């Protein structure tokens, strides 16, 4: 009994650490596509000011 | 960040100021359009770029040179404050007439392009001590932007004429009045003078007919290596403060020599080693540097060298401690250690190495005393008087003012004499 509850808790810390690489795997993704969002919008901020300047 | 604000009058201050933004430009690498090929620049529309600078002056022919040289359609149009009488050589058109009437707007001016800042390192200003424009409009300038942001500090390298070369016959006059209130209000007074430069592209570069292109260009590059330490990665950074408190002892004794190492010919160039015994060599001299003051006749109260490239910091330690110990008597004792050094990571655009030498001596007093001398023969017979006071300016003030003068070479001696 002692083996078997000993691996039990052993297969429950395996799983805490897979979820927490799982929520890292997010994050990663996360700040990425936020670094896209800030560049595609900095070249429609661009796009925007030629458009609105030569407006003649 | 550490942003830096750029004034320049005067027909030499917009000169130099042209040349020296095309070297700035020519660095960074921006080509005339204003692209890549804070500090200085800013951002615009379409990744273009606007040099922060404000130029003035009282007649618009400048204007022309400002749109015919290189980098021309960088600058703001707004930023041309222009008159339409001119100062015409003389200071009180520009200081109490009509200078009196365009400052404001240069004020304000000023006010909508230092609030775009974040944190504003200093000022800095190019202007002339004859030039009605230059000296009127900048000294009135000077006054009331200290009057405004006393926490912040100027940095002007106004040009001195120095009689060994002859330009007008009203300097010593215009020279003089701006020197009143130069040494109020302002912290670092980096003079230069023609004579210095005539010497240096004759007897150091070999040039046939030195002219004023190369002379701003060799000025202008001196001024970019003064701050360029801030401008990029370095072992042992500065600012525009580190030199202001390295380099003023007194809050009067500010007055600063330039030098720029290293200089050379074509076949000069082929022939020899850019090492910092060579550097070290090619400037603690008298003439590797921008004043027409034997250095070797006074003293040093302290001088900075800003080394530029990359070296061994051993190896330039020990060249400055060597050089200083050698040199005992021509450095001033009382104090310990007058000398500093700081070295940056990137080297200018042509080489690999680069010096800039600045000094604040006891030896350029004796500078104002020559002028002084000039004033005297044009004040005795009050000579040339009748285009002053005929333009509101109380004649008296001329008096005090030369007194002034005298206190401020008066200290510089008294600290020759000075010893523990
Ligand atoms: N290094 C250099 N100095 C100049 C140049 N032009 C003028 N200076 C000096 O500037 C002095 C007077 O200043 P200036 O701006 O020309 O007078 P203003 O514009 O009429 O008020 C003149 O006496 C010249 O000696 C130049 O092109 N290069």
């Amino acid at each position: 009994i002692n083996m078997m509850r000993g691996d039990l808790e052993d297969n429950l810390n395996q799983k805490r650490r897979n979820w927490e690489k799982n929520t890292k795997e997010f994050n990663i993704q996360q700040r990425n596509e936020k670094l896209d969002y800030e560049r595609s919008s900095h070249l429609d901020n661009q796009a925007q000011n030629q458009y609105h300047i030569t407006y003649c | 960040m550490r942003e830096i604000v750029h004034i320049q009058g005067g027909q030499c201050g917009n000169q130099i100021g042209a040349k020296f933004w095309e070297v700035i430009s020519d660095e960074h690498g921006i080509d005339p359009t204003g692209t890549y090929h804070n500090v200085y620049y800013n951002e615009a529309t379409g990744g273009r770029y606007v040099p922060r600078a404000i130029l003035m002056d009282l007649e618009p022919g400048t204007m022309d040179s400002v749109r015919a040289g290189p980098f021309g359609q960088l600058f703001r149009p707004d930023n041309f404050v222009f008159g339409q009488t001119g100062a015409g050589n003389n200071w009180a058109k520009g200081h109490y007439t009509e200078g009196a009437e365009l400052i404001d707007s240069v004020l304000d001016v000023v006010r909508k392009e230092a609030e775009g800042c974040d944190c504003l390192q200093g000022f800095q200003i190019t202007h002339s001590l004859g030039g009605g424009t230059g000296s009127g409009m900048g000294t009135l300038l000077i006054s009331k932007v200290r009057e405004e942001y006393p926490d912040r500090i100027m940095e002007t390298f106004s040009v001195v004429p120095s009689p060994k070369v002859s330009d007008t016959v009203v300097e010593p006059y215009n020279a003089t009045l701006s020197v009143h209130q130069l040494v109020e209000n302002a912290d670092e007074c980096m003079v230069i003078d023609n004579e210095a430069l005539y010497d240096i592209c004759f007897r150091t570069l070999k040039l046939t007919t030195p002219t004023y292109g190369d002379l701003n260009h060799l000025v202008s590059a001196a001024m970019s290596g003064v701050t360029c330490c801030l401008r990029f990665p370095g072992q042992l950074n500065s600012d525009l403060r580190k030199l202001a408190v390295n380099l003023i002892p007194f809050p009067r004794l500010h007055f600063f020599m330039i030098g720029f190492a290293p200089l050379t010919s074509r076949g000069s160039q082929q022939y020899r080693a850019l090492t910092v015994p060579e550097l070290t060599q090619q400037m603690f001299d008298a003439k590797n540097m921008m004043c027409a003051a034997d250095p070797r006749h006074g003293r040093y109260l302290t001088a900075s060298a800003l080394f530029r490239g990359r070296m061994s910091t051993k190896e330039v330690d020990e060249q400055m401690l060597n050089v200083q110990n050698k040199n005992s008597s021509y450095f001033v004792e009382w104090i310990p250690n007058n000398i500093k050094s700081s070295i940056c990571d990137i080297p200018p655009k042509g080489l690999k190495m680069a010096v800039t030498f600045v000094g604040n001596s006891t030896a350029i007093q004796e500078m104002f005393k020559r002028v002084a001398e000039q004033f005297t023969a044009m004040f005795r017979r009050k000579a040339f008087l009748h285009w002053y006071t005929g333009e509101g300016m109380d004649e008296m003030e001329f008096t005090e003012a030369e007194s002034n003068m005298n206190d401020l070479v008066s200290e510089y001696q008294q600290y020759q004499d000075a010893t523990a």
